[PDB]
């Protein structure tokens, strides 16, 4: 199966969004000011009606809670950065899982 | 149009201090790392400085560090560069630059010479034409400008009437540490004695100007 | 501090060829590599960033590859406009560091330079210095060698040169060459001559002048 | 590795109590451990944080990376009333957390 | 103690209605789901209707559905069963019980015999010591409790004071529609004439109370 | 419907031994099974139900197993109390129906009965009936045969009997049968006699006696 892309589709898709660091006020990072990050959301599984009192005392118990599948990453992917550290020095790095590339349901 | 216009560069003595200055337009300023990058005699390119967009951040290499400071004015759209205890060896055009991986849009840079030499204007000398010009064929005349210090010297024949033909060389600095370069210019012989060649040479750190006639010796 | 290597300080290209110029890193760098143009009289301008990402506005023929410590700047069919130095610098960790630059010159035909001696100025001569230019113009290619004699004795270490850009129209070169002696040095002697060695010229060229006449 | 067991990633314990939610329609089991996942899945990237941050204010269903969620789940069989005045003994899938794990 | 307490059966005519009720002690009554579940003559176990906790939902065998009613009333800690158009075969012991996953805590029964015959207390006879009782041996008297209708009847000896040896037979339903039964008891031989043997019959349904006293002839 | 079959109606056991009933369901029930013990006298008792899980406060030695059409109720090992008709149940889909039972006895060493005959009395013969009555009491097993003869001719139609549930302390049955007759009938004959038939009597028992003696 193919993971889906959406924009402003109910199944668990990819949709996106930009992160803008200066934006966000840390000029601590040079570069990149803006990347295409997106994210994952979306339907995954038939919700049988018994489970439903499930999923709501789980939200009202956490509602960072699971007691199901996730609409979540399957593949992502690093970028370079380019930022002052700590030192008053200037450091390119690999920084990992930085960018949604397909979403789908664990 | 994205401008960096930089300014403050002269001649300063070992030991002395100067603030250069870097006049930002085009562009959303207040968004943008900057940098301050240098070229020397040599066409070495040398990293100076970098500062944050917001300004908190700063880098610089030990070469300059602890006497060096990079500094901005978002509100201003400026950016500058205070240099303090010069040494022989920060003599470079400085440029800025935008700061993203790399630099870009640097603007056309200021001249910093640091010696302990006087500011001196050039004697201007004619390079006359010879009187072994072939008849109908083509003669070279100019002007040797002479001992002069800091860099740099400007200089134009009639006006900026004559620019076809026209090689002015690169500078060479003597063993005396004054600079000396000529300007010369090629034309018809059969225009000798009627048309007049004047170069004019401007030498703005001595605010010196000399026009200089030059002919077939008599 | 890392220390960026280019080997070739000077390329001669024609227009439509492919150019490739090499840059060495003494450390791994990762992809964390830059390219820009240094023209004649201008600021150097960025190419490339991050090894192989072009800057907005850069042209399609210009590209560059590499990954760790050894990268390439390619110019994939040149154009004349290309004349210029390019520099290599890395933005991997400070303090950032330059390459050397490679200069890329346009090939032409040969040209022999038109030579030029000329006699010290009166007006110089009255403060006690003597200074005799010799001018090679509009020469292709760039190696020519000035050899000064006076009165046929061969002067070494008493002359200084400077040659100009490559013509943007004509792709030629021009040369001066500066003999200074002082003024009791000068008067001591008759012949004057600028002995000029080209790949244009068959046999050297002399120009040469008697002083006082 | 081993899936991790909480109290008062990891699974915590719930019980679900249909009765008390008003769903007299189930017949049995009126309650069941039923469980849950929460917790920390890999070190966070200071660099990471607006990209996390910006993706809750965009939605809070939303992930941005791994998820602590069911890996091993459990069905129950339950009698309940269907909608033609019928009792059913239906076997209804993942009612049960077993183990919770990183996506 | 868990306890369901049935009450409300009796004989009524094919055709007639009878409101069966359960009442509900030593638990939360809310928070179980209810069933009735009968016993035929023949023993045969049969479901007869559920409820929720709540009573929102009902469910019944085709047998019954449009006749028989479930209800309960959680304040009262009572369970219903509203029976019409009653049936010959509707006739049996009718229990009700908690509903989990099956029937538990069933309460001990109240039966519904449905039959157009009147209700008939019983003759009592004496089942009389044989004279040909061997001395010193054993010897077995009794009481025929004989054409009554509907069960149930229950036979005591000397108020209670005889239990020991008595056996008192499952009644047999004759050709007439009547039940009939035995009650008998073993004693010493030797106590025939000086210890006096009374069978106490009750038979409820028809307020009949009946002591015979039974002797040798 | 679904029908749930419990082939054997009745089972003889030992103390200490292990017994087995079996239950088939008409169609797949998955797990949804339940099994019910009734002791004489009182209503049914849960004992398993989803076919394997046992009710809060039932005995290890009791256990189920099966899973769609073959279901087994297991008494690892028989004591005296577990007397009783065992039911299965499936509460699988509505109509829950039930098995038949299967009724467990206890074994004991053969025991005849003793037998008693009781004449119609005299108050009831006023009435124009005449009830005789055959008590077999306290014997095992229960197989029992009565034989009702009136002045030597066997009768047929006109008894019922009914038989006692196995006592709890000395596992024996007892079992009464009566004859009726209309008073007239009665009085045309003279001897009343009961023949028993069981395995512990040295041959078939008769009890009689004459009408008015």
């Amino acid at each position: 199966d193919f993971g889906l892309d959406c924009d402003e589709e109910s199944r668990c898709c990819r949709y996106p969004l930009t992160v803008d660091f200066e934006a966000f006020g840390w000029d601590w990072i040079i570069a990149p000011k803006r990347y295409k990050a997106n994210y994952c959301s979306g339907e995954c599984e038939f919700v049988f009606l018994q489970k439903y009192p499930h999923t709501h005392l789980v939200h009202q118990a956490n509602p960072r809670g699971s007691a199901g599948p996730c609409c979540t990453p399957t593949k992502m992917s690093p970028i370079n950065m380019l930022y002052f550290n700590g030192k008053e020095q200037i450091i390119y790095g690999k920084i990992p899982a930085m960018v949604v590339d397909r979403c789908g349901c664990s | 149009e994205v401008q960096l216009v930089e300014s403050g560069g002269g001649l300063v003595k070992p030991g002395g201090s100067l603030k250069l200055s870097c006049a930002a337009s085009g562009f959303t300023f207040s968004s943008y790392a900057m940098s301050w990058v240098r070229q020397t005699p040599e066409k070495r390119l040398e990293w100076v400085a970098t500062i944050s967009s917001g300004g908190s951040y700063t880098s610089y290499p030990d070469s300059v560090k602890g006497r060096f400071t990079i500094s901005r004015d978002n509100a201003k759209n400026t950016l500058y560069l205070q240099m303090s205890s010069l040494r022989s060896e920060d003599t470079a055009m400085y440029y800025c630059a935008r700061q993203d991986y790399a630099m870009n849009y640097w603007g056309q840079g200021t001249l910093v010479t640091v010696s302990s030499a006087s500011t001196k204007g050039p004697s201007v000398f004619p390079l006359a034409p010879s009187s072994k010009s072939t008849s109908g064929g083509t003669a070279a005349l100019g002007c040797l400008v002479k001992d002069y210090f800091p860099e740099p010297v400007t200089v134009s024949w009639n006006s900026g009437a004559l620019t076809s033909g026209v090689h002015t060389f690169p500078a060479v600095l003597q063993s005396s540490g004054l600079y000396s370069l000529s300007s010369v210019v090629t034309v018809p012989s059969s225009s000798l004695g009627t048309q007049t060649y004047i170069c004019n040479v401007n030498h703005k750190p001595s605010n010196t100007k000399v026009d200089k006639k030059v002919e077939p010796k008599s | 501090d890392i220390e960026m290597t280019q080997s070739h300080k000077f390329m001669s290209t024609s227009v439509g060829d492919r150019v490739s110029i090499t840059c060495k890193a003494s450390q791994d760098v990762s992809t964390a590599v830059a390219w820009y143009q240094q023209k004649p009289g201008q600021s150097p301008k960025l190419l490339l960033y991050s090894a192989s990402y072009r800057y907005t506005g850069v042209p399609d023929r210009f590209t560059g590859s590499g990954s760790g410590t050894d990268f390439t700047f390619t110019i994939s069919s040149v154009n004349a406009e290309d004349l210029a130095v390019y520099y290599c610098q890395q933005h991997y960790s400070t303090p950032w560091t330059f390459g050397g630059g490679t200069k890329v010159e346009i090939k032409r035909t040969v040209a022999a330079p038109s030579v030029f001696i000329f006699p010290p100025s009166d007006e110089q001569l009255k403060s006690g210095t003597a200074s005799v230019v010799c001018l090679l113009n509009n020469f292709y290619p760039r190696e020519a060698k000035v050899q000064w004699k006076v009165d046929n004795a061969l002067q070494s270490g008493n002359s200084q040169e400077s040659v100009t850009e490559q013509d943007s129209k004509d792709s030629t070169y021009s040369l001066s060459s500066t003999l200074t002696l002082s003024k009791a040095d000068y008067e001591k002697h008759k012949v004057y001559a600028c002995e000029v060695t080209h790949q244009g010229l068959s046999s050297p060229v002399t120009k040469s002048f008697n002083r006082g006449e």
